[PDB]
């Protein structure tokens, strides 16, 4: 199997920018590169295959180059519609391997979250579990950090998360992380806790709750 | 105009067996190599299984040989692809995609739609709907839409007549094996108590409609 | 690689001119030898180009 490394896994642009996206193999494969577009909705079109030749339909401003081993795909002047998944592939021999992807997003000013605590309802606990919900909401960049504690414990291994796709109006995100519990070790505690990191905000924002 | 359609996806248990299938139009089927690709949840693209033109040659890749078989049928104009030993890694949108006809092995020129395939132990299991309350000028409220089973559920406030401040947020896949979700909106703080939010939730596999009004305390 | 030149040592001395010209002249038959030993497409470009270099000798 050639592994494919691309790079970056995210990258940030305004319209009418140069762009690159990286793209390396473990072993040589001659110009035998692919580039593919995924919008949400649409089919996966192909860009460019054999390291450069454009597919027709295409704009000229998606140029691809390398050989071997690197190769770059190049957006030029950016228009508002490339801003999607792009992901390169090697089709040299079989198994086809891809590299696993770049998010093209919107460039915009850094926003700092609003942040929220939800304590579980009483409808929840009356059916065996708890959720304590933690939202930031319309922050930038994506870069965030939720840490929660009960009782000072910094938790680890029973929290989720999850993150919108970058809001069409304001180019900005929002994320819920929640802490799940049973309900036997909920009332073992008194105080809950979440702390938010983000470039955004001056020091780090606590926000608690006494179960009570 | 050149056509692919998928078919065949569903929800299947481990160990189980399942038959896609993928219908072409718009250019001559008989003279393509074709290509089967799929998309797991976490978004990698990971290519499974090729056929040649003339079903003479056929490509697994190394997770899926031994379980999954690529077959053709040009009178038809179909390709399918049997799966079975079914595992939980095997969850993903399968495509069937053409390739370009330089060499045997070549770039993806043309993709399908895509069909859904889950596989998991898991039963059709409906939501949990708790409420986000507020109070801890603009104040969030939310509702949690816990243990589901499948996807999707579609959420609305005020039977869609609350857009602006919404975020709903992807599901999430739980260690029980059931989906969790959240949908929460912004309000100006004076509109609390004034006007009414109530979260329309709605599982159509197990037709579960549920309607909870979030209100403070 | 060692592959490349173990197509090459067995070219030299087991097939004809006439056998090896048929196949560079044919693409029909190209085709049908790589898809059969199942080469990357980087390496059927060599071993082509080398099999030319060979063949004009």
């Amino acid at each position: 199997d050639v592994q494919i490394t691309q790079s970056p896994s995210y990258l940030a642009a305004s319209p009418g920018e140069t762009i690159t996206i990286n793209c390396r193999a473990s072993k040589i494969i001659s110009k035998y590169l692919a580039w593919y577009q995924e919008k949400p909705g649409k089919t996966i079109k192909l860009l460019i295959y054999s390291g450069f030749t454009l597919q027709s339909g295409i704009p000229s401003r998606f140029s691809g180059s390398g050989s071997g081993t690197d190769f770059t795909l190049t957006i030029s002047s950016l228009e508002p519609e490339d801003f999607a998944m792009y992901y390169c592939q090697q089709h040299n021999e079989y198994p086809l391997t891809f590299g696993a992807g770049t998010k093209l997003e919107i460039k915009r000013t850094v926003a700092a979250p609003s942040v929220f605590i939800f304590p579980p309802s009483d409808e929840q606990l009356k059916s065996g579990t708890a959720s304590v919900v933690c939202l930031l909401n319309n922050f930038y960049p994506r870069e965030a950090k939720v840490q929660w504690k009960v009782d000072n414990a910094l938790q680890s291994g029973n929290s989720q998360e999850s993150v919108t796709e970058q809001d069409s109006k304001d180019s900005t995100y929002s994320l819920s992380s929640t802490l799940t519990l049973s309900k036997a070790d909920y009332e073992k505690h008194k105080v809950y806790a979440c702390e938010v990191t983000h470039q955004g905000l001056s020091s780090p924002v606590t926000k608690s709750f006494n179960r009570g | 105009e050149v056509m692919l359609v998928e078919s065949g996806g569903g929800l299947v248990r481990p160990g189980g067996s399942l038959k896609l299938s993928c219908t072409a139009s718009g250019f001559t089927f008989s003279r393509c190599a074709m290509s089967w690709v799929r998309q797991t949840p976490e978004k990698r693209l990971e290519w499974v299984s090729a056929i040649s033109r003339d079903s003479t040659y056929t490509y697994y890749s190394d997770s899926v040989k031994g379980r999954f078989t690529v077959s053709r049928d040009n009178a038809k104009n179909t390709l399918y692809l049997q799966m079975s030993s079914l595992r939980s890694e095997d969850t993903a949108m399968y495509y069937c995609a053409r390739q370009i006809d330089d060499y045997y092995v070549d770039a993806l020129d043309y993709w399908g739609q895509g069909t859904s395939v889950t596989v998991s132990s898991a039963s059709t299991k409906g939501p949990s709907v708790f409420p986000l309350a507020p109070s801890s000028g603009t104040a969030a409220l939310g509702c949690l839409v816990k243990d589901y089973f499948p996807e999707p559920v579609t959420v609305s406030w005020n039977s869609g007549a609350l857009t602006s401040g919404v975020h709903t947020f992807p599901a999430v896949l739980q260690s029980s094996g059931l989906y969790s979700l959240s949908s929460v909106v912004t309000v100006p703080s004076s509109s609390l108590g004034t006007q009414t939010y109530i979260c329309n939730v709605n599982h159509k596999p197990s037709n579960t409609k549920v309607d909870k009004k979030v209100e403070p305390k | 690689s060692i592959f490349i030149e173990d197509y090459l040592k067995y070219f030299q001395d087991q097939v004809s001119r006439e056998n090896l010209l048929q196949l560079l002249t044919d693409d029909e038959a190209w085709n049908g030898f790589v898809a059969a030993a199942e080469l990357p497409r980087d390496e059927a470009d060599e071993l082509r180009k080398a099999l030319n270099k060979l063949a004009s000798h």
